[PDB]
RNA sequence: UUCCCC
RNA sequence: GGGAAUGGGAUUUUAAAAUCCC
RNA sequence: UUCCCC
RNA sequence: GGGAAUGGGAUUUUAAAAUCCC
């Protein structure tokens, strides 16, 4: 049939509208058309004070104009952004007393864990121009939505929530990203409700700053980023993913609980955006580690790729001075090249599969506790960045621990978290049972090179023939300093060292 | 429940023009693209014996002009978003406008385009003999 | 007269039954009854091919018998048991279509996690017994328990559902308690449900030990405790307390979220115990510590203590000889015991709450960092299993992490825990966001008493004077073990030792 | 739905009962605490002219005693539960218990505590005669 | 007839 | 309260209908 | 509203 | 085409209705 129900009347009364008055030909009085025209009918004066509610359920925003960006992007750009993926969810209210036939945006939630509730406001068409202004509505008739009930008399006015809603993605996302992206399970209802608080346009630059302008501002016709966002009301050009287009069955609850287990609480808004974006996540990262696909700068990655192959190259060298063993076995490394070429031992490399190393010297391992416990019975292991159920007794291991959120460090599914230093990263959740044959790894520095040289370093932790005398000089001053920097980075950005439970820093005294 | 006032060939024009800062321009950029103007407009039926003002209380088209219902050929009316008018009120609406036969195509297009002259009350270079 | 619906006749057949055939008064048809009693009327058979099911809805446990213990447990009895509570909901299922009028449960749930799912079974009252078997039945209509309509075809049958019940039970409880109390929230569909799983009688002992008896065997007619209770049946002798009861109003999942944010998922069972035993911890313990009520020792609570008497004396000795700060805070200790007498150093005493004595030996301290951090400037303060939000940069902090679970540890409410030792003492969730002015304490070891004195000790974190020579003394080398030993005990207990970042082992080099 | 079978006043000693591994010792528990016998049984209006057995088809009830139905002297049958016997099946069940006058107020006792003899079908002690 | 959203 | 959808092909007869197969 | 049978 | 079913309880008000819990 040829009607929608976008800009649909939900008003209660029987007639039409005047020619002079209705917006559509759909809208005028059935008394007026003659032979598909409108004829001017003096017997029937102009209504001057009826209120008609307008449907904002419908939209479709598949426009294709030249100089602006489109709404709704592809799954690659959203794995691009997916430092700016916040899920968003909305439930409503039915108009019920002067009007039925449509729904209002009542609370609406994002990933971020925050409820905003609204006030029941629609857009009424007056003989004049359109209000926007409160309307009557009703809870849906549910069980399942009788939470809902209190939260009709608990509402602000939108002015106060899209305040709010650009306050909260702001500071959500300046450190983060340029941009932000919705993670919606069912968009209609979601688009129905960013007409509340969302606008459009070509793309604008910050009026504080050279970055892509998130936000514009109504009271002076500005925009702004992310930084600059304050006392801005309206999100200007976000983007936004639809899941349920992935091809799924069922609700949303139905497929989350399929792949994960630490969320739940259906018919929040907050919670089911918190299961929309685990959703999203577990679908578009949860295979494979992917190295054709970068993520730009935004902190201190360059610091922390520097420290933690610096504190590795430290350790093993202490490690294998400290009780010479004659073989070592080191899994999980993605390329054959020793952490210590100088090392007088015997390397030998396994992983499940390497990173396309052309040296196949790397043996076949998938390893599990409970199978390969008799694998490696003597020397020394090295299990760095390798996430195994349990570690043996002999390891050296770096392990991420995923309850530490930070820039880098995204929530994931069902427990893990999405490293993002400069590829993507999936890791399972932390577990300390692995760590059962193991201790926490002391902070120590060694170093073997000649020096020569504000108060002078007075510590029992720099292992160096220089502190086997009275004094230290100038050189390993500042680069113990540099290491005890490069140490507590690393440890700081979420890394956990353990090492076997014999170590200890005595033997490297005697290896001066 | 309710009653549907819009045809589906509508539905794309009226859902950018609603989300944009600027519907006057993002209607042009839409019509530049390629896109099809604002269908569904309500027509008038007379005998074209009318005075030719721009904007009239009655149709009064002139013989080269068609009449049309206000609130159908302002974008904001069909949008249902804020008129820039001082005090936000509608020109348009509780008038019948009037569309030259050559412009009837995209009446919206052309009240947003053209303006009126106020000493003549008709539209500008479309009739006026004043200038 | 009034009526129960207790074993109420829930088949659809019209008629009552034969006087020699009813169980009461109530059941025999009106075609017998007369002036108040019943004739037998020598024409009329007695049915013996009726199928009919006998509700199992509205049992009261009010019984008042002398050997006989009582389920129903008042909760000032609950909180000395609290490490028996265990959670426990059921969802049922409708008869149908052979009976209408009971439900039967089909998905058993408990704050352990397990959800068993059993097939439809009810008792069915026949002409010759009363027969336990498999009816028809239906899942409830609503939206909430479509989840429900896959469980009807994946039950299985009771005496393999109850061998599983007290097999989880003896495994979560073997180490806990003697017993179990079940922590519900109606109490009615519970009972019904009980009825299928739980005997009673006077109070036994187990057949291989003098324990209390909590099992049953109808295959051997025997008793067993939680150790000895492989292949039994049924659960002898529990306790179960309503916490509705305790003043509640609305559903589980409302009185649940304004405390906590962790648990959620309503409508599935053990969700549902785990909330129920969130909401009954939250109600007895998160107000304040009860030092009247103690608790049993169950496991290594004695050498836990002895362990963190001995690494506080130690690390506080140490801090104050090798810093020499001017005062130290004891901050949340009321009692003005020292933990080195000798030591020259004025000491402080806060408390975080004001105790019982009213008068001035110690001073009121609701300690915050936006509010106390410039308070105690000079000096150092000892966090000594006080919790604060952020701790300032001059601390020795000992802070038990409430993510290691245990036999001392239960989980708590709003992702706290609810640490058992000698007194239940419910701690907020761990944060490292706390310690950011900090920095972890390594383990070591001080001795200044006098070195007057079997494999010699090779390890240089040993600060005393024989290690400045071949060999450590034997008396040191086996009080190093020692302390190693109680330092690994509380540290896997889940003791976590942070010290300010400015503290070196080296300054305590210099004191020999 | 469905049609009640019981009292309220029988609330508490049914769902005792029902709960107990040994049923016949919790009801005499229950009783020795100054509990209240099962009432609502089935009492029937008979002429006391019958022999007097313990258990017959039809309601045989000497003048020094009452007849009742079978199923509601029955603990295991009113209770819900397993019976004891080997068979799993009701000596009570389907026929008519006569007993006396005296011990009428308790017929659920008095069908736990006593026996049938086998020679005349009386209850021991109360109407018996072999020795 | 069926599904999704509220 | 809002909304969407109801597969593919062949043959015959007068775009539609019927039949048949998947 | 849902199911069974044809 | 034929047929069946839509759980349990508490409270209040005037058998019925409403509210609340499961
Ligand atoms: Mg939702
Ligand atoms: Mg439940
Ligand atoms: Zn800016
Ligand atoms: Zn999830
Ligand atoms: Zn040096
Ligand atoms: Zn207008
Ligand atoms: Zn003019
Ligand atoms: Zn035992
Ligand atoms: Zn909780
Ligand atoms: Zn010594
Ligand atoms: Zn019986
Ligand atoms: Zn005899």
């Amino acid at each position: 049939e040829n009607v929608t129900g976008l800009f649909k009347d939900c008003s209660k009364v029987i007639t039409g509208l005047h020619p002079t008055q209705a917006p559509t030909h759909l809208s005028v009085d059935t008394k007026f058309k003659t032979e598909g025209l409108c004829v001017d009918i003096p017997g029937i004066p102009k209504d001057m004070t009826y209120r008609r509610l307008i449907s904002m359920m419908g939209f479709k925003m598949n426009y294709q104009v030249n100089g602006y960006p489109n709404m709704f992007i592809t799954r690659e750009e959203a794995i691009r952004h997916v430092r700016a993926w916040i899920g968003f969810d909305v439930e409503g209210c039915h108009a019920t007393r002067e009007a039925v036939g449509t729904n209002l945006p009542l609370q609406l939630g994002f990933s971020t864990g925050v409820n905003l509730v609204a006030v029941p406001t629609g857009y009424v068409d007056t003989p004049n121009n359109t209000d926007f202004s409160r309307v009557s509505a009703k809870p849906p008739p549910g069980d399942q939505f009788k939470h809902l009930i209190p939260l009709m008399y608990k509402g602000l006015p939108w002015n106060v929530v899209r305040i709010k809603i650009v306050q909260m993605l702001s500071d959500t996302l300046k450190n983060l990203s340029d941009r932000v992206v919705f993670v919606l399970w069912a968009h209609g209802f979601a688009l129905t409700s960013m007409k509340y608080f969302v606008k459009i346009g070509p793309e604008r630059t910050c009026c504080l700053c050279d970055r892509r302008a998130t936000c514009f501002s109504t009271a002076s016709d500005t925009y702004a980023c992310w930084h600059h966002s304050i006392g801005f009301d309206y999100v200007y050009n976000p983007f936004m993913i639809d899941v349920q287009q992935w091809g799924f069955t069922g609700n949303l609850q139905s497929n989350h609980d399929l792949y994960c287990q630490v969320h739940g609480n259906a018919h929040v808004a907050s919670c089911d955006a918190i299961m929309t974006r685990c959703l999203a996540v577990h679908e578009c990262f949860v295979k494979r580690v992917d190295w054709t696909i970068e993520y730009p700068i935004i902190g201190d990655e360059l610091k922390i790729n520097a420290a933690c192959r610096k504190v590795q190259h430290m350790v093993v060298k202490a490690a294998l001075l400290a009780d010479k063993f004659p073989v070592l076995h080191d899994i999980g490394n993605p390329k054959a090249i020793k952490c210590v070429p100088q090392a007088d031992v015997e390397w030998k490399f396994y992983d499940a599969q390497p990173c396309s190393d052309k040296a196949y010297k790397i043996e076949e391992l998938f390893y599990s506790y409970a199978t390969h416990s008799d694998k490696f019975t003597d020397g020394v292991c090295l299990f760095w960045n390798c996430n195994v159920d349990r570690y043996p007794a002999n390891s050296i291991v770096c392990r991420f621990d995923t309850r530490v959120l930070s820039n880098l460090n995204l929530p994931g599914c069902d427990g893990g978290s999405l490293y993002v230093n400069k590829h993507a990263f999936h890791t399972p959740a932390f577990d300390k049972s692995a760590f059962v044959n193991l201790k926490q790894l002391p902070f120590f520095y060694y170093s073997d090179s000649p020096c020569e040289s504000y108060v002078p370093l007075k510590s029992a932790t720099c292992i160096t023939r220089c502190n086997l005398g009275g004094a230290v000089c100038r050189h390993h001053a500042n680069e113990y300093r540099l290491y005890l920097d490069a140490y507590n980075m690393m440890i700081s950005a979420g890394f956990s060292l353990w090492v076997y439970k014999q170590f200890d820093t005595y033997n490297l005294w005697n290896t001066f | 429940a309710g009653n549907a006032t819009e045809v589906p060939a509508n539905s794309t024009v009226l859902s950018f023009c609603a989300f944009a800062v600027d519907a006057a321009k993002a209607y042009k950029d839409y019509l530049a693209s390629g896109g099809q103007p604002i269908t569904n407009c309500v027509k008038m039926l007379c005998t074209h014996t009318g005075t030719g003002q721009a904007i009239t209380v009655t149709p009064e088209a002139n013989m080269d002009q068609e009449s049309f219902g206000g609130a159908s050929c302002c974008l904001y009316c069909r949008c249902h978003i804020d008129h820039p008018n001082p005090k936000g009120f509608c020109d348009l609406k509780g008038k019948y406008v009037q569309i030259p036969t050559t412009c009837a195509n995209d009446p919206v297009g052309f009240t947003l385009k053209n303006t009126v002259c106020t000493v003549c009350g008709m539209w500008k270079g479309y009739g006026c003999s004043c200038d």
